[PDB]
RNA sequence: CGCGGGGUUGAGCAGCCUGGUAGCUCGUCGGGCUCAUAACCCGAAGAUCGUCGGUUCAAAUCCGGCCCCCGCAACCA
RNA sequence: UUGAGCCUUGAUGUGUAGGAUAGGUGGGAGGCUUUGAAGUGUGGACGCCAGUCUGCAUGGAGCCGACCUUGAAAUACCACCCUUUAAUGUUUGAUGUUCUAACGUUGACCCGUAAUCCGGGUUGCGGACAGUGUCUGGUGGGUAGUUUGACUGGGGCGGUCUCCUCCUAAAGAGUAACGGAGGAGCACGAAGGUUGGCUAAUCCUGGUCGGACAUCAGGAGGUUAGUGCAAUGGCAUAAGCCAGCUUGACUGCGAGCGUGACGGCGCGAGCAGGUGCGAAAGCAGGUCAUAGUGAUCCGGUGGUUCUGAAUGGAAGGGCCAUC
RNA sequence: GUUUAUUAAAAACACAGCACUGUGCAAACACGAAAGUGGACGUAUACGGUGUGACGCCUGCCCGGUGCCGGGAGGUUAAUUGAUGGGGUUAGCGCAAGCGAAGCUCUUGAUCGAAGCCCCGGUAAACGGCGGCCGUAACUAUAACGGUCCUAAGGUAGCGA
RNA sequence: AGGACCGAACCGACUAAUGUUGAAAAAUUAGCGGAUGACUUGUGGCUGGGGGUGAAAGGCCAAUCAAACCGGGAGAUAGCUGGUUCUCCCCGAAAGCUAUUUAGGUAGCGCCUCGUGAAUUCAUCUCCGGGGGUAGAGCACUGUUUCGGCAAGGGGGUCAUCCCGACUUACCAACCCGAUGCAAACUGCGAAUACCGGAGAAUGUUAUCACGGGAGACACACGGCGGGUGCUAACGUCCGUC
RNA sequence: UUUUGUAUAAUGGGUCAGCGACUUAUAUUCUGUAGCAAGGUUAACCGAAUAGGGGAGCCGAAGGGAAACCGAGUCUUAACU
RNA sequence: CCAUAGGUUAAUGAGGCGAACCGGGGGAACUGAAACAUCUAAGUACCCCGAGGAAAAGAAAUCAACCGAGAUUCCCCCAG
RNA sequence: AAAAUGACA
């Protein structure tokens, strides 16, 4: 029955959203959208109350429950699946860890005497004695099979990893700050599943995804944060699209009315100024110009990064040579033989529902995971560029934005010709003097597009490129690969990116891996 | 201009602050100087605030 | 030498919009179609962004001076 | 017709693992059943579809419970409530049709009356609409009160209005003009403090790319360089150039002066308390100095019993810091 | 025909004629703090406001701006309603700081909330508007013609020192 | 028949003269337009002051109209003009600075006057201790400038005009050397006066300072000297000093 | 009269006679003089009423501080040479 | 229909004038702020209604302050 | 669907 309040935040130069003043409450789900690298994730991170803003407008509601799914979908490879879901209850988790230091403590103290009783009575009061079982039924209820309940999250497919992480959020909370960009789970089947779960649950939830269609079926209000602040536009998404791109147009027309009215008062002032009979009237509109004050126009953060990949040697005959792969981790092998040939092109969109091993195919196609195969036989002068599905080991050791980008080069100069490439994809002068690990989402992805700019990889992979991009970098990336000369073997989950971009399909289903149907406008047409 | 006003609130618990200016665009991190607190009559640390 | 606006490829124009790619329509040229010329199809050429400086890693773009063009003003008893 | 709240009753609510679609608290293991049963057929409704379920006589009198995998026991039992839900009433909102009884009638007829006013009566038509009162949003030169700067080689236009540097300024200070020339509305957590150390521009010769001009080695020169920012004065004991440690860019005061009609502005040895650098003598109360800035009222934030309109509090003031 | 009695008698005002627009009658509109009157003892072939001004040939393009008319989907929005959160006081709990029921209070303000405006169309005998640069025809000149930029549209018929 | 035609009564007012302390606070004379119509006229009514009426001029509303007349608020306010009345004695200015919705007003100080209280307090001259950067001068610096010598270097042409540049020029020409000038914003030099401080005699009805009562004034003018501006023009204009 | 300045050809006045412009009330400050003097003095009012009662009250003898408060001291400051 | 409205008659009272004072219903602006709009001038000028020799007010749901005073009205202080 | 033109002798 309560609502949230206002905040204001800044991570350095040019503060971000500058005195937001909004309220979220009721049952309506405020779909929060915005360009890459602008508020959004960190705006509602403040809303969760774990970190406080700079200007400190404060937004308090400390009585009810908040459950938050975040963007770091791989932030726990260690905790078992049952532990991650239980940890969604913050009070239960922190109590248990200090309680669990019983069998790990060989000697007990006097003050520990009632302390262990004090923690145990709190455990029973919030009934932690059923948390493992309470989560298990819910965990089974979202589609995770029993046999992987006790397994580690390292050995769970990222598409499945969202189903666990949504179960963590759903812990009887009447609001959820969903950072859910349904990146990995875009099977349409799983997407359609997540649309039913959220729609038929009554909560004052917030959704942040970039999927235009997904926001239609679920969200009722939109909270675009584009120029310097967030404005709430009711309507789904395409009733929004008119107003947001019309209120801008009506401002440019109003702004250009004054700029054309001033320029016509300057006709009188510049003509009848020295005149003795008309001077008192020209100085009546010479001081009327000084009272118009046309309102300033700010630039939208929804810019279009300009990326293009160019070759270095351009092999001519063919790239791939796979005889028989027969790779399986701990169950029935995900593929049997997979005889493959690329023939210098054939952008080879790998497909399939999540959890069938398309990412483990690419990982062993590049030679990281050793298969029981007989080698993959790269070409004579292949320069492989890799964009892994998960990319977090690269962004470590606290290098800066300029530092991280700099080492990747072969002949270009260190000061210029890498600032331009790094700055071409929307990195301002003050944005490159901060650690490269503090970047967020699309900027992490945009770095790996820039990484292949200077590298000039003759052969490309791009495991899952269109994950966190902001619907404009996707249009740029789709255009960048379209005129690309060379070979790339990508696996994408959405339809339009695969359909428009050149393709030679290789779908993976147990057990036969269907190879080739042409345009992917015919692959579905054959069905 | 681009230089705005801050206050260094003491750490000795008492309410005392030296007010200065600091450029935020170049450096967005806090300021830590050991200054004099006349309320307790000692040199203590003054973390930036406001 | 008082005040505004402008100088970009052969012509007419964007791009200056908060600095990271020299672009549109005609035009010239070389092929093709045709008996031949137009129309049309394919391919390429040219610009020191008026000049000279100044912060910039980086300037058509930001600042300063000069040149050239187009307007307007230089009042009433 | 449809939303919202309230009461009453009845229904209502698993996978993991089983004899089973068990909500929570644990009081208890004996209730239940014939104020007609076990099973039988017969129908709703609900139903992560097996079942709960209750109108139904007949059949007529045994079923349940403990145990059993379980994180937990069991419609075996009752109570105190929870979830979702239907029915009554229950108070209210929204809309739609109707109704007369407020109200309107500048429709008709009768009377006061020898009266196209007014009042009363009968009736017809509208009918909770219209209209009026208080409050309120929009529009409102229809109307009213007023404003619309100064210097100025007459007035207007142009220029200017506060601060800093040089000349005019007549070798102390000051000194005007719409006199001649340029700048400011900042910057710096180091570009401040201290200790240690260092000395430039420009030329010649010789030297791979290398070039009138990069970096290097010698010699002449002497500060013609440098100073975050315009100009003047200054600077080798460097105030210019490097590095180590640091916060004195600190709190309360301040003899004595300088400059202003005042408001004010500036310099300052030294005293008290606590720091920094150095072995120590000592230096340090911002920066080589001069521009980088606006009084009072009104209000905002923090601290502090100073006051607190009978008393105890408090609101509100005061003082200190600050916007 | 009328007009500045007392320096202007006119090209000014009026006019018959034309058009737009309002008004269904207790008409619009006007004088009235109101009752009431005029409009009119008239009823859309009537009445009021605005502009043009006999008669003849005619009255071109522009709805972007400002007005007026229509639309109701959506955004913003007053009074009214007072859900929540914070403070003041204190019965009590402690014979420490401190905490704080009920009530009374100060304040914040969830929900309901029309016209208007934003938005979508129309209207110019509604107020108003109606373009540049470059090249080109057998001597010269000029462009019937072409390119391009912009605009809501670029001044047509007629007339022209 | 006609808002028809010519034309007296009647209604008007187009031209000229006179008149202008008039016969008249708009008329007389000679001509002039309408004169059966939207005409003219007698008597009586109605509309009133931000209102009336207006064939529309801001016209008329009692010789008064961009808001009538009378009385009242009322002795509105006037930083603006004018005026300010008997006598003698003593002293005796300013027309400047600063600020100003300020510039012809005012406020504080400077200048005047009256009273009180104080120091060889103050003024002139001689001697002593001082800091200048003006006049003048000078060209080491900042600029500028003319000669003469050397000459970097930038050009001009001659070659296979491919390289090395191999030969040339009637060229210009920076830095230094010698000579010659100029400067408010130049100074390796630098007065006279003025100013500040100290000591000393004489002279001066305290002439000096502080406080307190009362002001006026803040429009200046010409002349000499040093200047800015102007034309080294103005009884021009802005400063310093007399 | 107004001015830097007037015979000024800048204002005013034809002459005479009469009238015509710094006042009154209540407060505050300074000077002179008179009374009393660490004290001075009443107002309204009563009053056979310019006497006499009336000391309500005002000024002064003590200041400092925003204030509580302290007091020939007091404020600032943790404290002042 | 009763009755009311209306009509006539009789008795009583009022009407209008007046200088100031008094209570009530309305209520400006010039002016000052060195302009002006909050404010001031001012509840003043003026208009209207009513009454008396006087008129209004008047007998605490008032003050004070842990001591007390005792309706209303007028004058001097408190006090600029 | 688009399809213009061709000096005398
Ligand atoms: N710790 C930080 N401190 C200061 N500024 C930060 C910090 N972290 C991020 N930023 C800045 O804030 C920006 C916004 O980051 P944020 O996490 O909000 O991403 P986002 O806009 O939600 O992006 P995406 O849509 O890709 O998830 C970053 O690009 C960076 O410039
Ligand atoms: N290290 C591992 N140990 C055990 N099982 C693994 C391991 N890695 C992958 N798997 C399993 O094998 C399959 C391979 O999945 P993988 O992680 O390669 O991604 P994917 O199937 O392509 O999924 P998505 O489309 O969601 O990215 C999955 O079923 C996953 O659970
Ligand atoms: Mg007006
Ligand atoms: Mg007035
Ligand atoms: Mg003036
Ligand atoms: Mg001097
Ligand atoms: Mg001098
Ligand atoms: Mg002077
Ligand atoms: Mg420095
Ligand atoms: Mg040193
Ligand atoms: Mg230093
Ligand atoms: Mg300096
Ligand atoms: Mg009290
Ligand atoms: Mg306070
Ligand atoms: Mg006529
Ligand atoms: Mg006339
Ligand atoms: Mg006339
Ligand atoms: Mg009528
Ligand atoms: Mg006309
Ligand atoms: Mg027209
Ligand atoms: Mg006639
Ligand atoms: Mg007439
Ligand atoms: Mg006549
Ligand atoms: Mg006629
Ligand atoms: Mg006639
Ligand atoms: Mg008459
Ligand atoms: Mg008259
Ligand atoms: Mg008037
Ligand atoms: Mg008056
Ligand atoms: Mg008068
Ligand atoms: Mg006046
Ligand atoms: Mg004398
Ligand atoms: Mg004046
Ligand atoms: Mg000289
Ligand atoms: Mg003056
Ligand atoms: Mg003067
Ligand atoms: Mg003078
Ligand atoms: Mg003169
Ligand atoms: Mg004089
Ligand atoms: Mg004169
Ligand atoms: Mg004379
Ligand atoms: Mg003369
Ligand atoms: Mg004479
Ligand atoms: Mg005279
Ligand atoms: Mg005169
Ligand atoms: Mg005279
Ligand atoms: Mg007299
Ligand atoms: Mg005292
Ligand atoms: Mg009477
Ligand atoms: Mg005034
Ligand atoms: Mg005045
Ligand atoms: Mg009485
Ligand atoms: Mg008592
Ligand atoms: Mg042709
Ligand atoms: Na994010
Ligand atoms: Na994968």
């Amino acid at each position: 029955m309560l609502v949230s309040s206002n905040v204001t935040m800044q991570f350095g130069s040019k503060p971000l959203f500058e005195n937001i003043s909004v309220k979220f409450g009721g049952g309506n789900r405020y779909g929060l959208i915005g360009a890459n690298g602008s508020g959004k994730s960190t705006f509602m991170k403040i809303l969760g109350g774990d970190l406080e803003p700079t200007l400190g407008n404060v937004s308090l509601d400390p009585n009810e429950r908040i459950g938050k799914l975040r963007q770091d979908q791989f932030a726990f490879e260690e905790f078992t699946v049952l532990d991650t879901v239980i940890m969604g209850h913050k009070e239960l988790w922190e109590v248990k860890q200090e309680r669990d230091r019983i069998y790990a403590l060989p000697e007990m103290s006097e003050e520990d005497g009632y302390k262990v009783a004090d923690l145990e009575v709190k455990y029973g009061e919030m009934d932690g004695y059923s948390a493992e079982a309470r989560a298990g039924e819910l965990l089974l209820g979202v589609g995770i099979p029993v046999e992987q309940h006790y397994g580690p999250m390292s050995e769970v497919a990222p598409g499945w990893k969202l189903r666990v992480l949504l179960a963590q959020a759903l812990f009887a909370d009447p609001d959820i700050l969903l950072l859910d960009q349904p990146t990995n789970n875009l099977d349409i089947d799983t997407i359609r599943w997540l649309e039913q779960v959220l729609n038929e649950r009554d909560s004052t939830m917030i959704i942040i995804s970039h999927d235009r269609h997904f926001l239609n079926m679920v969200c009722t209000h939109m909270a675009d944060l584009d120029y310097g602040e967030l404005r709430v536009y009711p309507g789904n998404y395409d009733e929004y699209m008119t107003a947001a791109t019309q209120a801008r147009e009506r401002l440019l027309a109003d702004n250009a009315k004054k700029k054309a009215q001033i320029a016509e008062l300057q006709s009188f002032v510049s003509r009848f100024s020295a005149n003795a009979s008309k001077s008192r009237q020209a100085t009546s509109r010479a001081r009327q110009i000084d009272k118009i004050k046309l309102e300033e126009v700010k630039a939208s953060s929804r810019q279009n990064p300009f990326i293009r990949f160019e070759q270095d040697k351009k092999l001519f005959r063919n790239a791939l040579e796979v005889e028989g792969l027969t790779k399986g981790f701990d169950n029935g092998p995900l593929f049997k033989n997979l005889n493959l040939l690329l023939e210098v092109g054939e952008k080879l969109a790998v497909l399939g529902t999540n959890g069938v091993g398309k990412s483990t195919l690419l990982k062993t196609l590049v030679g990281d995971l050793q298969p029981d195969s007989g080698t993959v036989k790269w070409s004579e002068n292949a320069r492989i560029g890799y964009y892994a599905q998960d990319h977090e080991y690269e962004f470590e050791n606290d290098l800066t934005v300029f530092e991280w980008m700099s080492q990747w080069k072969q002949e270009g100069d260190d000061e210029q010709a890498v600032r331009s490439i790094l700055g071409r994809l929307l990195f301002s002068q003050d944005d490159i003097k901060k650690p490269a690990k503090v970047l967020s989402g699309g900027e992490k992805g945009r770095m790996l597009f820039g990484k292949l700019m200077m590298q000039k990889p003759n052969i490309l992979i791009m495991d899952q490129p269109t994950n966190h991009l902001d619907m404009e970098s996707i249009e740029s990336l789709n255009m960048a690969l379209e005129l690309y000369q060379g070979t790339l073997i990508f696996v994408s989950h959405d339809r339009e990116f695969v359909s428009s971009l050149a393709t030679r399909i290789l779908e993976i289903t147990p057990e036969r891996v269907i190879d080739f149907s042409g345009n992917y406008e015919d692959y579905l047409r054959s069905k | 201009g681009i230089r705005e006003k801050i206050k260094l609130v003491s750490s000795a618990g008492t309410g005392h602050f030296y007010t200065t200016t600091k450029n935020k665009r170049t450096k967005p991190e806090k300021l830590e100087l050991k200054k004099f607190d006349p309320v307790v009559r000692q040199h203590v640390i003054y973390k930036e605030a406001k």
